[PDB]
C-alpha cells in the first residue's frame, strides 16, 4: 500500500495546474479520497473530498469554485485541477484515503506529498500548548478542545489524532477518541468526554517526537488543530 | 471385525459413566433459569429504553 | 324540441353504479398495490406496467364520484377546478388504454421471442418508456384544460369543433389499440398452437375472455358516441331516436367506466403468481 | 369526453 | 456373533442404569412454577437484498453484526441496527448451506455441497475480503461449521464424520468417527471443551475436543435430527427432528428430560435455539412459522408467523435482545 | 439525523445493493440443468458433447449459456440436498437401453429412480428430459436376447423399433402429475449430434411456459 503524488512546482499567480496521485497496493475503487495541505511552518488544512462511487463531493469555502476533484478508477489515479492560484495556495498537498463502514478506520494512510510554491459555523479546535519540554521515559498528556459537542446520538465521539514525524507524513494514532490504529504501540491511549479531550503516552521513546494534531469529523468541513511540538 | 471396535466403546465408556439422579439434574436447570431470569430480554421484556431496536 | 325523459332514470343509474364501481375499484386496486409492493420487485417490465395501470385506474376511480354531483344539483365547483378535474379524467383514461396496449405488446414479445425477453434490459430504458407513455397521455390530455370552459350546461366544451376532435381522437385510439391487441394475441395463440403444450386450454380461455371483455367495454360506447356526434351536427332530425340514443349512451358509458374495476381481475389476480401471493398476504 | 352531463332538453 | 451378543448385553446394562436414575421427571418438578405468559414478538427490521433462499445465518459476538448465506452465492454482513450492508462476499460455489462468525470478528466461514470450508479475512490492509484458506479433506457435503478460536474450526459433514482443523496448516488435528448417518447439526459448549453432534440416525453424541472420543450417546428420536443447541449452562442440549418433536437431553443424567411435541404440528424442525436464561426454546418448522416453547413446562407460548416459506435459520443474540429468523423467502427479520 | 460517516455507510450499502441486483440480473440469464442419471447409464456419453463434490459444466449454444450440474459424486442421502436444486429449468435423465439384460436388474432400478424423482415434492413443475442412449448395442442385442426375459407382459416382436417404443412408453407411464410437467424422450444420436438441439428446444419451451406463467396469462 503506497500513494505517490506527481506534479507541483513553481506557478505564476493566476495560472492553473493539475496534481496527480497514483495509488497501488489496495482496492482503490472502494476507498474515498481526500486532499489535505500544509502551508510552510503552519498546521494542516482540508481542501477537498471525493467519495467512492463519485456521488458526493465537498470542498472547503476557501478553495470552492476554482478547485475541482476527480478520480479515474480504471487507471487508479486521483486528480485535482486548480484554477486562478492565489498566494494562499502555496503548501505541500497530501493525499489521504478513507473508508466508511461500521468499524472502519478513516484517515489511515497518507501519501508523501508534493511541494507547490507560488510567487508573490465551522467547528474550531483549540490546541493551546504549542510545545512541551520532554524527557524519554515520562508520561505525556496532550489535550485538544472543541467548540461543539462531538458526541452524536449514536454514541460515537468523532475525534481523530495524528502524528507527523520530522520530514515525514502524518500517521493515524487514534480514531473516534478511543480506538487505536493498526501498527501503533499500545502505550498510546485516548480518552475524554463532551468537548474536552486528552491523549496520554505511558513511556516515551526517541521515535515519538513530532507534532500532534486533532481533527473533527462530525460535519464538513473537517477542521484540524494547531499542533503540539514534542521536541526533546 | 468392525464390531470389534464398536464393542469396547459401549463398555469402557458408556457402561461406566457416573450418572446422577434426574431430580438433582433438573433442579439445577430450573435454578439456572431463575437466577439468570431477570436479565433475559424476551422472558422479562426490556423497557423501550434500549430496544437498541426501537 | 326534445326532452330527455331519461334524465330521471339516468340520475339514479349514475348515482348507484358509479358508487358501486368506485368502491369495487378502490378495494381491488388497493389490494393489487399492496400485493405488488410487499412481494414483487420493481425491476421487471410487467410489474412496472401493472403498477402504473393500477395507479391510473385508482386515480380515475377517485375522481369518479365528482361527476355524480352535476346530475343532482349541477356543477358549482368552479372554472379552474373544472379544468383540472377534466384534465385528470382524460389523463387517467388515455394512460389506462396506452398501458394496456403496451403490456399486450410486451406479452407478445415474451411469448414469440423468449430469448429477447430473457436478457433483462437496463434500468434506464424502463423509466424512459414509462415517462414516454405518461408524456403521451399528457399531450393527449392537455387540449382539454385550455379548450374547455364552464357554461350554463355545467362543464362542457366551449366550441363544437373541440368536441368533434375529442370524440374522433377517442375513436381512433380505440381502433389502433384493438388492432394491436388482436394482432398480438392472435400471434400468441398461433405460436402456442404450433407446438404441443400442456394446459393450453386455460391460456386460450383467458385470451378470449380478455379480448371479449375489452371489446364489450370499449366498442358500443364509442359507436354510440359516434352516433351522438352525428346527431349533434344535426344531420338527422329524428327526435324519437334521441330518446333511445340517450339510454344507449347511459348503458354504454357505464359499461366503459366499468373497466377501472374489471381490469385488476383480468390482468393481475387471474394469474397464479399474484393469486398465490395474495393468499400468502391474507394470513 | 363522457364526463359531460346529459341535456334535460334539446332541439 | 459372541461379541455381538455381548454388545446387546451391555446395551441392556446401559438401559438399566438410565432407568435406575430416573427417580422423577422434569414435568413433575415444575408443577408449581408460574407459567410464562403469551410472548408477543414484533418485526423491528426486515433485512432485504437476498435473491434466493436463505440457508444459514450467525450472529457476531457484539450482537450487532450478522452474516447470512443464500444460494445465490453471496455472504452479506448486515448492521442490524441500521439495516446496512457492510460487506458482500462472492462465493466460488453457490451451493452453501452453512455460515459462521468468528468470536473475534476477523473471520467468517462458509461451506456446502462442494465439500470445502472457506475461511475469509475481513480485516486486511487493502479494502476487500480475501480468501485465507480452503479446508478440504471431507468426502461429503458440509452441514455446520463453528469456530473455536481464530486458528481452530470444527466441521460436521455428511460422511458420518466430524473433524477438527488447524487453519494455519490446513490439516485435520482430530477426526471424530462413530456416527452411522449424515451429520446435520453441531453445537459448541460454552467452555469450548466439548461439543454435541446430531446425525441422520436419530442419535446425538458428546465428543471431547482435546481427547477425540465419543463420551456419550443419546437416543430417543424416531426420524432425522436437523438441529441441536447447547443449553446456556452447558449441562443440557435441545434437538429438533423431522417427526415434529423437540427433546431436551441431559449430560450428567444421560437421559431425556422433556419432549416438546404438539398435535397440530406435523412438519419437520429446521432450527433450534435457546434464550439467554434458558426459559424459552425457539424452534423453526417447515410450516412457514416459528414457535416459542417453554423449556420447563413444555407448553407453547408464542407463534412467529411473519414468513412466507420454510424457516431455515434462527439465532439469538449473545445478550438475548433480539431473535433473528431467516426463511426461504429471501428475507431476514429481527424480532423483539 | 445522520453523521457524515453514517451517510457514507448508507451510500456503501446502496452500492452493494446495486451490484447485487446487477449480479442477479446477469445470473437470471443462465439456464440451470441438473443431470441426475443412473449408475452406468451413459453419463460420460451425454457429457462428452458440449458443442470433489458437484461437477459443473458451462457450455453455450445459440447464444444461450447452459450450466449443467453433475451430482453423482455425492454418496449421502439424496433427500437432504435434493431441495437445493428446486428451480432448475430441466432435469436431464439418462438410462441405458442395453442394460435390460445385464443385472437386481439395472432397468428396474432406473425405473424406481425415475419414479422417485418424477413424483418428488419439489419437482412438480420442473420438466424432465429423458435420454435413451447406448442404442447401438441394443440393436444387435435384441435379436440374440429377447425382451421377454425382462418384460413378461410384452406382446411384440424382436425388432428394435417395437422394443424401444415399449421401453419409452413404460418410462413415460411412471409420470403422475401430467398437468404441469412433461417428459421429452429422445434417443441419443452420436452421428447426427441433435442432443444439444433437443435440450435447446426443451429449454425454450420451458422458458415460454414460465414467461406465460409470470405474465399472468397462465
Amino acid at each position: 500500500v503506497q500513494l505517490v503524488e506527481s506534479g507541483g512546482g513553481l506557478v505564476q499567480p493566476g495560472g492553473s495546474r493539475k496534481l496527480s496521485c497514483s495509488a497501488s497496493g489496495f482496492a482503490f475503487s472502494s476507498f474515498g479520497m481526500h486532499w489535505v495541505r500544509q502551508a510552510p511552518e503552519k498546521g494542516l488544512e482540508w481542501v477537498a473530498y471525493i467519495s467512492s462511487g463519485s456521488g458526493t463531493i465537498y470542498y472547503a469555502d476557501t478553495v470552492k469554485g476554482r478547485f475541482t476533484i476527480s478520480r479515474d478508477d480504471p487507471k487508479n489515479t486521483l486528480f485535482l485541477q486548480m484554477t486562478s492560484l492565489r498566494s494562499e495556495d502555496t503548501a505541500m498537498y497530501y493525499c489521504v484515503r478513507s473508508i466508511y463502514y461500521y468499524g472502519s478506520s478513516p484517515f489511515d494512510f497518507w501519501g508523501q506529498g508534493t511541494t507547490l510554491t507560488v510567487s508573490a459555523a465551522d467547528i474550531v479546535m483549540t490546541q493551546a500548548t504549542s510545545s512541551v519540554p520532554v524527557t524519554p521515559g515520562e508520561s505525556v498528556s496532550i489535550s485538544c478542545r472543541s467548540s461543539k459537542s462531538l458526541l452524536h446520538s449514536n454514541g460515537n465521539t468523532y475525534l481523530y489524532w495524528f502524528l507527523q514525524r520530522p520530514g515525514q507524513s502524518p500517521q493515524l494514532l487514534i480514531y473516534r477518541m478511543s480506538n487505536l490504529a493498526s501498527g501503533v504501540p499500545d502505550r498510546f491511549s485516548g480518552s475524554g468526554s463532551g468537548t474536552a479531550f486528552t491523549l496520554t503516552i505511558s513511556r516515551l521513546e526517541a521515535e515519538d517526537v513530532g507534532v500532534y494534531y486533532c481533527m473533527q469529523h462530525l460535519e464538513y468541513p473537517l477542521t484540524f488543530g494547531a499542533g503540539t511540538k514534542l521536541e526533546l | 471385525i468392525a464390531q470389534a471396535r464398536k464393542l469396547v466403546q459401549q463398555l469402557k465408556m458408556e457402561a461406566n459413566i457416573d450418572r446422577i439422579k434426574v431430580s438433582k439434574a433438573a433442579a439445577d436447570l430450573m435454578a439456572y433459569c431463575e437466577a439468570h431470569a431477570k436479565e433475559d430480554p424476551l422472558l422479562t421484556p426490556v423497557p423501550a429504553s434500549q430496544n437498541p431496536f426501537r | 324540441p326534445c326532452e330527455n325523459q331519461a334524465w330521471v332514470f339516468a340520475t339514479l343509474a349514475t348515482t348507484v353504479l358509479y358508487c358501486l364501481v368506485f368502491l369495487l375499484s378502490l378495494v381491488g386496486n388497493s389490494l393489487v398495490l399492496w400485493v405488488l409492493v410487499k412481494y414483487e420487485s420493481l425491476e421487471s417490465l410487467t410489474n412496472i406496467f401493472i403498477l402504473n395501470l393500477c395507479l391510473s385506474d385508482l386515480v380515475f376511480a377517485c375522481l369518479l364520484p365528482v361527476w355524480i354531483s352535476p346530475y343532482h344539483w349541477g356543477w358549482v365547483l368552479g372554472d379552474f377546478l373544472c379544468k383540472l378535474l377534466n384534465m385528470i379524467f382524460s389523463i387517467s383514461l388515455y394512460s389506462s388504454i396506452f398501458f394496456l396496449t403496451i403490456m399486450t405488446i410486451h406479452r407478445y414479445l415474451s411469448v414469440v421471442s423468449p430469448l429477447s425477453t430473457l436478457r433483462v434490459p437496463t434500468l434506464r430504458c424502463r423509466v424512459l418508456v414509462t415517462m414516454a407513455v405518461w408524456v403521451a397521455s399528457i399531450l393527449s390530455s392537455i387540449l382539454d384544460t385550455i379548450f374547455h370552459k364552464v357554461l350554463s350546461s355545467g362543464c362542457d366544451y366551449s366550441e363544437l369543433t373541440w368536441y368533434l376532435t375529442s370524440v374522433y381522437q377517442h375513436n381512433l385510439f380505440f381502433l389502433l389499440s384493438l388492432g394491436i391487441i388482436l394482432f398480438c394475441y392472435v400471434e400468441i395463440l398461433r405460436t402456442l398452437f404450433r407446438s404441443r403444450s400442456k394446459r393450453r386450454h386455460r391460456t386460450v380461455k383467458l385470451i378470449f375472455a380478455i379480448v371479449v371483455a375489452y371489446f364489450l367495454s370499449w366498442g358500443p360506447y364509442n359507436f354510440t358516441l359516434f352516433l351522438q356526434t352525428l346527431f349533434r351536427t344535426q344531420i338527422i332530425r329524428s327526435c324519437e331516436a334521441k330518446q333511445q340514443l340517450e339510454y344507449a349512451l347511459l348503458i354504454c358509458r357505464n359499461l366503459a367506466f366499468s373497466h377501472c374495476c374489471f381490469n385488476p381481475v383480468l390482468y393481475v389476480f387471474v394469474g397464479v403468481k399474484f393469486r398465490t401471493h395474495l393468499k400468502h398476504v391474507l394470513r | 369526453v363522457g364526463s359531460e352531463v346529459s341535456d334535460k332538453r334539446t332541439c | 456373533d459372541q461379541l455381538r451378543q455381548e454388545a446387546e448385553q451391555l446395551k441392556n446394562q446401559i438401559r438399566d442404569a438410565r432407568k435406575a436414575c430416573a427417580d422423577a421427571t422434569l414435568s413433575q418438578i415444575t408443577n408449581n412454577i408460574d407459567p410464562v405468559g403469551r410472548i408477543q414478538m414484533r418485526t423491528r427490521r426486515t433485512l432485504r437484498g437476498h435473491l434466493a433462499k436463505i440457508y444459514a445465518m450467525h450472529w457476531g459476538t457484539d450482537s450487532r453484526l450478522l452474516v447470512s448465506a443464500s444460494q445465490d452465492g453471496k455472504l452479506i454482513i448486515w448492521d442490524s441496527y441500521t439495516t446496512n450492508k457492510v460487506h458482500a462476499i462472492p462465493l466460488r460455489s453457490s451451493w452453501v448451506m452453512t455460515c459462521a462468525y468468528a468470536p473475534s470478528g476477523n473471520y467468517v466461514a462458509c461451506g456446502g455441497l462442494d465439500n470445502i470450508c472457506s475461511i475469509y479475512n475481513l480485516k486486511t490492509r487493502e479494502g476487500n475480503v480475501r480468501v485465507s484458506r480452503e479446508l478440504a479433506g471431507h468426502t461429503g457435503y458440509l452441514s455446520c461449521c463453528r469456530f473455536l478460536d481464530d486458528n481452530q474450526i470444527v466441521t460436521s459433514s455428511g460422511d458420518t464424520t466430524c473433524a477438527l482443523w488447524d487453519i494455519e496448516t490446513g490439516q485435520q488435528t482430530t477426526t471424530f468417527t462413530g456416527h452411522t448417518g449424515d451429520v446435520m447439526s453441531l453445537s459448541l459448549a460454552p467452555d469450548t471443551r466439548l461439543f454435541v453432534s446430531g446425525a441422520c440416525d436419530a442419535s446425538a453424541k458428546l465428543w471431547d475436543v482435546r481427547e477425540g472420543m465419543c463420551r456419550q450417546t443419546f437416543t430417543g428420536h424416531e426420524s432425522d435430527i436437523n438441529a441441536i443447541c447447547f443449553f446456556p449452562n452447558g449441562n443440557a442440549f435441545a434437538t429438533g427432528s423431522d417427526d415434529a418433536t423437540c427433546r431436551l437431553f441431559d449430560l450428567r443424567a444421560d437421559q431425556e428430560l422433556m419432549t416438546y411435541s404438539h398435535d397440530n404440528i406435523i412438519c419437520g424442525i429446521t432450527s433450534v435455539s435457546f434464550s439467554k436464561s434458558g426459559r424459552l426454546l425457539l424452534a423453526g418448522y417447515d410450516d412457514f412459522n416459528c414457535n416459542v416453547w417453554d423449556a420447563l413446562k413444555a407448553d407453547r407460548a408464542g407463534v412467529l408467523a411473519g414468513h412466507d416459506n420454510r424457516v431455515s435459520c434462527l439465532g439469538v443474540t449473545d445478550d438475548g435482545m433480539a431473535v433473528a429468523t431467516g426463511s426461504w423467502d429471501s428475507f431476514l427479520k429481527i424480532w423483539n | 439525523t445522520l453523521s457524515a460517516e453514517d451517510k457514507a455507510a448508507v451510500e456503501r450499502s446502496k452500492m452493494i445493493d446495486r451490484n447485487l441486483r446487477e449480479d442477479g440480473e446477469k445470473a437470471a440469464r443462465e439456464v440451470k440443468l441438473l443431470l441426475l442419471g443412473a449408475g452406468e447409464s451413459g453419463k460420460n456419453t451425454i457429457v462428452k458433447q458440449m458443442k470433489t463434490g458437484i461437477v459443473e459444466t458451462h457450455f453455450t449454444f445459440k447464444d444461450l449459456h447452459f450450466k449443467m450440474f453433475d451430482v453423482g459424486a455425492q454418496r449421502s442421502e439424496r433427500k437432504k440436498w435434493i431441495h437445493c436444486f428446486e428451480g432448475v429449468t430441466a432435469i436431464i435423465f439418462c438410462v441405458a437401453l442395453s442394460d435390460y439384460d445385464l443385472v437386481m436388474n439395472r432397468m428396474h432400478a432406473s425405473m424406481k429412480l425415475f419414479d422417485s424423482i418424477c413424483n418428488n415434492k419439489w419437482f412438480t413443475d420442473t420438466s424432465i428430459i429423458l435420454f435413451l442412449n447406448k442404442k447401438d448395442l441394443f440393436e444387435e442385442k435384441i435379436k440374440k436376447s429377447p425382451l421377454t426375459i425382462c418384460y413378461p407382459e410384452y406382446a411384440g416382436s424382436n425388432t428394435y423399433e417395437e422394443a424401444a417404443a415399449y421401453i419409452q412408453c413404460q418410462f413415460e407411464d411412471l409420470n403422475k402429475r401430467k398437468d404441469t410437467k412433461e417428459i421429452y424422450t429422445h434417443f441419443t444420436c452420436s452421428t447426427d449430434t441433435k442432443n444439444v438441439q433437443f435440450v435447446f428446444d426443451a429449454v425454450t419451451d420451458v422458458i415460454i411456459k414460465n414467461n406465460l406463467k409470470d405474465c399472468g396469462l397462465f
